[PDB]
């Protein structure tokens, strides 16, 4: 007899642990596996290192106070420099490979905050300027946190990306970003957010440099609030563990 | 602190940053200050030989 | 004993996230740590503790 | 023999080992498959030199004396006790009860003092050595007629052979030789305090047969013990504070270990 | 086994000190019984069942309280004294001493 | 009447041994007597604590 | 289906209930029963009252305070002026029996304390002086607290026990305690603690009143700590039962 | 036992045993019954004495030592290495990896000093020789508490009979003692260069347990070690340049060979 | 239990052997172990040669 | 095992001189540690965890650079002091020596 709310996972040499959480959600139905012999492509042998890259990575710390718009990551962008993950992507032409995305926020009962965790597989972002196109360094963040902005970004001859927060940079209402996988903290009850996410794209395998497969999302929908005395500082982490991952073309190093 | 009852506690406190480091010790069961006065450490100083796994639990 | 051939390895611990604490309560807390061996230990070679010391016969 | 690691793969389930309370005294049962993956790792590793028979079983020095062939100090005693010494006191005190057959051995040597003499030249030196029971008759001199020994057990030795070696029988009126004892012998509770109220070994004397020659000469006599058959019972943790007494626990408070730099330090 | 070997009496001047050595004989102990009091050179002698009366000023003044049965005691009076006793009981086996601080 | 046992060795012989005296507590040492109970000291609780579940339910 | 946090023991005419627990501490594995006749020396019958004494008696409580050191108690001195079982104790020269140790301290969620509860049979304890030793009535208290003291205890002619808690006088590093049956109570969890002890000796049966079987000990390793407005007096209360206990050799009373 | 000569006869055919290439490594296997005609010879000759452990099982002294019963040097001290001497250092080192159990024997004798004293009547001498194992206390001076050897095992032997001989298990954490090792001790490779990092033996510790006379008297011992049980891996080549220290194999270029007078002289 | 093997004699007897101590670190040495392989040092190759045929063809 | 115990060091005049004794105990080595510098006639000594300052001309002149950890090196100023400086560090089981040649 023991309660639905504790879960623990185990990914090569890392382990993680929660005493409240809500469920797990495990994308579109489908587990992550390795590539078919009849949906494969290319001939020579793939790599699989199993357990130097399927394990957990831990991204940068981002502060929520009580007027933050949110955050995004490019999951492929996010591990580029992380371990022998990076290491693997930057040698070989073709990679393939799943994601989970556990998500920790803890506050005590007295702080009251609720917080959106989606993922967006080709979530192409706009241009504050309507003639020019986003520059990468702009869209895309080493480790980084890449926050959102209430209200509109000025328009100018400049690459900068529209980062609004109700429009979520892709044009579409942030209300209805529950399409894809998505799963909620509210601070009062749920303490992290755990999602499952198999490889989806139009073609078997795919250059991780140049192709972004999917964008983690954060977005307050309510704001965080609490009175004077209780801890002011509250911190948002995410873990990303590689699941099933496999690479081809050997070459060169770089990109 | 050794002088006192405060060697046992690690101080845990709410600071405004994160990935602040708590502690940290090298893995010497024998040999290292840490663990040379456990019931563990104090059984293996009558030993020249280790070898197995080591179970370290938080409250 | 200390020696670098058969060297041990590193055991540290950082803040996953951050201490959360309400009002009216005391936001500077304590762990404990307790250390044991697993059911594969094995020692071997019994020889003289370093610890005790006999000035001469009480 | 230890047991073999088994192996596992990645899981994703409620199933919670690492999380438990110690607030119970359960020490958590987990191996390292429940928090990685793990590799199958057959074990030949036999846990064989672990054992308190092992452990204990081994001579150690407790008491050394000396005595002479002429003056004042002519033979040698000490009551049966294993607190002398700090090394063999330490080990047996991991217990609290134990309960264990002993092997004696002694170590005798000779050596010519300084004197002024002329023309010595010694013969072999032999040595007796005399156990008295708690409450027989003990030698109030090196002649008395108490080294007659008719029941009281002794061993004479000729200097130049191999050590004098006996076994003796579990001695006690109890079930199990008490290390620690918390109390007194006196009902009114004013008196002695401690084991020391629980022991009664008897008493060892040694001593020269005969002189041998016209010069000084000093014998030294050193005793071990090895204990066989050992059983022990309720473990105890070991001495942190230096021994003072033979009688008592009396310590001094010393730091619970020592110190380093800070408290991320590796050295 | 001296009881309190260790151990101060503060006695006020006009006022007979009572110093007090009380002992447990060992089983194994089985010798003749020797009791010295010593003043830092004695007091009072006790050896083979017979008691001696050696210091010129505590002359007259050192008297047993009670020896055999295990109290070996003494009363000093005429306090003027300031000084250590100890006193040494012995049995053919094993020996036992306790002294005994004295203030005025 | 002689007993035959068997010597320590490493994995991956016998031995012979008599009796000469008649005492019980002249033999030698009892070495090989490998036998372990931990479930006193570790795990001394009166209802059972299996490891999957949680202590505390 | 009920909730393993809720216990509740019954012997004598007494009962006691918990709402939060951790669990029982069973001594050696072993529970107390009586003396078979195969162990016994005594010829003359027992005498075994089996309610009359066989119940719980409720110590004196202690203020915890923020800075206390400890506390320790001798089961046999402590239970020697209580009920029945101390009058079957004067009257007979020989009693062999076992007990259990419920430690009752309850605080509220803001109230943060640790206190660890451990029986130490045997638990000879050290004077100040290295050459005498520790005077009756200064070791033993009846139905006392007996607390400890941080700091070295100061060395004179005085058969004063040393206190220091860290050595906790035998000479012992404080921590390693652990090896005896120990229960943890933590204020933010446990409220109580519950340890059964079975008869421990050398002989079948010993005098109780020149010797002590076991010494209960309570070690505050963390402190007690709370906010200004909160309650500061918490108490801390000990009831023992004597389990299984049997006398011998009637005589006059007295010791 | 070796194998036996075979008859053969005159041949005239076109297999070549002879002729053969020795770019590969392949060692020809001809006989001489390939390139001549050859009697049948039965060979009752055995390799017996050529096996590794008839090789290596003789005793070999690998270190003596003196001490002395007065004055500053009481006690010797000498951390086990076979690296001391050259002719057991040269056999093992012709395999890279050895594993065997070891027979140690000391042999002890004293020799009484020049001096001025009288009356010198000596006693017999009592010698101590004591184990300590890496980590364990090492004793300061002659008298100190260390010689109690409660662990530490440890032999007393009285000047006069035959040697004492003790039996030693295969001693390493690894699978097979390593003669010589390409590597470092720390991981920045700045530092000891060797064998010298993988060594951990001990050391031992020999003195007088009583003094036995007023003259001065200086012994002296020597060890000597057998190696049993052995197994060995992997050979290489015998050591032509003579050795120079004990914690490496630095060596002074030296000759291939020896030089005759010319290319066709027979001596 | 004791062991009878054979002695080392000329070509062209038994022997009896007790194990007195329990250690198998304190018998005798391996003497009469007589097992050769040479195939490893010398033709240490992958495709076997035979003798007559040539090395290279 | 003291690293490079033949060493040559030279160094210009007005400089401090550097000389480097750094030393990996042995694991069977296990005793008091002493530490001292020779001048070829001392001009620094380790002992007892105590460092004492023995040479007139370089007085005020020699002092270590960390000794505990494994380093045990000197800092020498106000060069004129051509000579060879032999670092011996002892352990009880074991010893080892360290000498430098110092030019100008
Ligand atoms: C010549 C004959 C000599 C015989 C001497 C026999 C003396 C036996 C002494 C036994 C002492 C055992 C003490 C154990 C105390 C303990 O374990 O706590
Ligand atoms: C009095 C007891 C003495 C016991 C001393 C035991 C010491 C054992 C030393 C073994 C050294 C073996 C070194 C082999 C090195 C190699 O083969 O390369």
């Amino acid at each position: 007899g023991y309660s639905d709310r504790a879960r623990s996972i185990t990914l090569g040499n890392s382990t993680i642990t929660t005493q409240e959480c809500a469920n797990v959600v495990v994308g579109y139905g489908v587990w992550p596996d390795y590539l078919k012999d009849s949906e494969a492509t290319a001939e020579d042998q793939p790599t699989q290192p199993d357990v130097a890259t399927c394990r957990f990575y831990t991204l940068d710390s981002v502060q929520w106070q009580k007027t933050s718009p949110g955050w995004w990551w490019k999951l492929p962008d996010a591990l580029s420099n992380l371990g022998l993950f990076g290491q693997n992507m930057q040698y070989h032409y073709l990679g393939r490979t799943g994601y989970t995305v556990h998500v920790q926020c803890n506050a005590s009962k007295f702080h009251q905050g609720c917080l959106l965790v989606v993922c967006v597989p080709e979530a192409e972002m706009g241009c504050a300027t309507l003639d020019n196109t986003p520059s990468s360094a702009e869209l895309l963040g080493g480790d980084s946190a890449k926050e959102f902005a209430d209200k509109p970004v000025a328009s100018g001859s400049n690459k900068l990306v529209q980062r609004v927060v109700y429009n979520a940079g892709m044009g579409v209402g942030v209300g209805n970003l529950t399409i894809f996988p998505h799963q909620w903290i509210n601070l009062r009850t749920n303490n992290s957010a755990t999602i499952v996410m198999p490889y989806t794209n139009s073609v078997p395998m795919d250059n991780m440099f140049r192709h972004n497969n999917v964008t983690l999302m954060v977005i307050p929908f309510v704001p965080l609030d609490y009175c004077p005395g209780s801890t002011t500082y509250v911190p948002i982490t995410v873990t990303i563990a590689p699941m099933c991952a496999e690479y081809n073309g050997l070459r060169l190093a770089g990109h | 602190k050794v002088n006192s009852m405060e060697a046992y506690q690690i101080p845990v406190r709410s600071n405004e940053g994160s990935g602040t480091q708590v502690f940290g010790f090298p893995l010497q069961p024998g040999y290292s200050s840490v663990f040379s006065r456990t019931l563990l450490g104090e059984i293996l100083n009558y030993y020249t030989h280790w070898s197995g796994s080591i179970k370290l639990t938080f409250m | 004993t200390s020696d670098e051939y058969t060297a041990g390895g590193f055991i540290t611990c950082w803040y996953q996230t951050n201490i959360v604490v309400p009002a009216d309560a005391q936001s500077s807390c304590y762990i404990m740590c307790f250390v044991s061996a697993c059911n594969d230990f094995s020692v071997r070679l019994l020889k003289d503790t370093p610890f005790i010391s006999q000035q001469n016969f009480f | 023999r230890v047991a073999d690691t088994v192996g596992t793969g990645p899981t994703n389930s409620e199933a919670i080992p690492a999380l438990t309370a110690a607030e119970t005294g359960h020490t958590s049962q987990v191996v390292p498959g429940d928090t990685m993956q793990t590799r199958h790792v057959k074990n030949y590793h036999s846990r064989s030199e672990s054992t308190i028979e092992n452990f204990l079983c081994r001579s150690a020095c407790v008491y050394f004396t000396e005595y002479e062939n002429s003056g004042a100090k002519r033979y040698a005693e000490w009551v049966l006790t294993p607190r002398q010494a700090a090394q063999l006191r330490r080990k047996l005190e991991f217990f609290t009860y134990v309960r264990f057959d002993l092997e004696l051995t002694f170590v005798i040597t000779s050596t010519q003092q300084p004197s002024t003499t002329q023309n010595q030249d010694a013969q072999i030196l032999t040595h007796q050595i005399m156990y008295v029971p708690p409450g027989g008759p003990v030698p109030d001199k090196v002649d008395s007629y108490v080294w007659q020994t008719s029941t009281n057990p002794s061993v004479f030795w000729t200097e130049g052979n191999a050590p004098p070696r006996m076994s003796i029988p579990f001695l006690s009126i109890g079930n199990a030789y008490s290390n620690f004892y918390d109390g007194w012998s006196e009902f009114s509770r004013n008196g002695v305090y401690g084991i020391n109220t629980l022991n009664n070994m008897g008493t060892l004397y040694a001593r020269h047969v005969n002189a041998g020659s016209t010069g000084p000469i000093k014998s030294t006599i050193r005793i071990y013990f090895k204990p066989k058959h050992v059983k022990a019972w309720i473990p105890r943790p070991p001495r942190l504070c230096q021994y003072e007494k033979a009688k008592n626990v009396n310590f001094q408070p010393s730091g619970v270990t020592t110190t380093r730099q800070s408290i991320t330090t590796m050295t | 086994s001296i009881t309190t070997p260790e151990e101060m009496i503060e006695k006020a001047k006009g006022e007979t000190a009572y110093l007090p050595c009380k002992f447990t004989l060992s089983p194994e102990d089985q010798g003749p019984l020797d009791i010295e009091w010593l003043i830092s050179q004695v007091i009072i002698l006790y050896s083979g069942d017979k008691i001696y009366d050696y210091y010129p000023d505590l002359k007259g003044r050192v008297h047993f309280t009670s020896l055999k049965s295990g109290d070996a005691s003494i009363n000093v009076t005429n306090l003027q004294d300031i000084g250590t006793y100890q006193c040494k009981v012995k049995k053919a086996p094993g020996v036992a001493n306790k002294k005994i601080h004295l203030v005025v | 009447g002689a007993q035959v046992s068997t010597q320590k060795t490493g994995a991956h012989i016998h031995y012979t041994n008599i009796n000469y005296y008649k005492d019980a507590a002249s033999n030698s040492a009892n070495r090989q007597d490998f036998t372990q109970d931990p479930g006193k000291f570790t795990e001394p609780v009166k209802d059972i604590m299996i490891k999957s579940l949680p202590a505390l339910n």
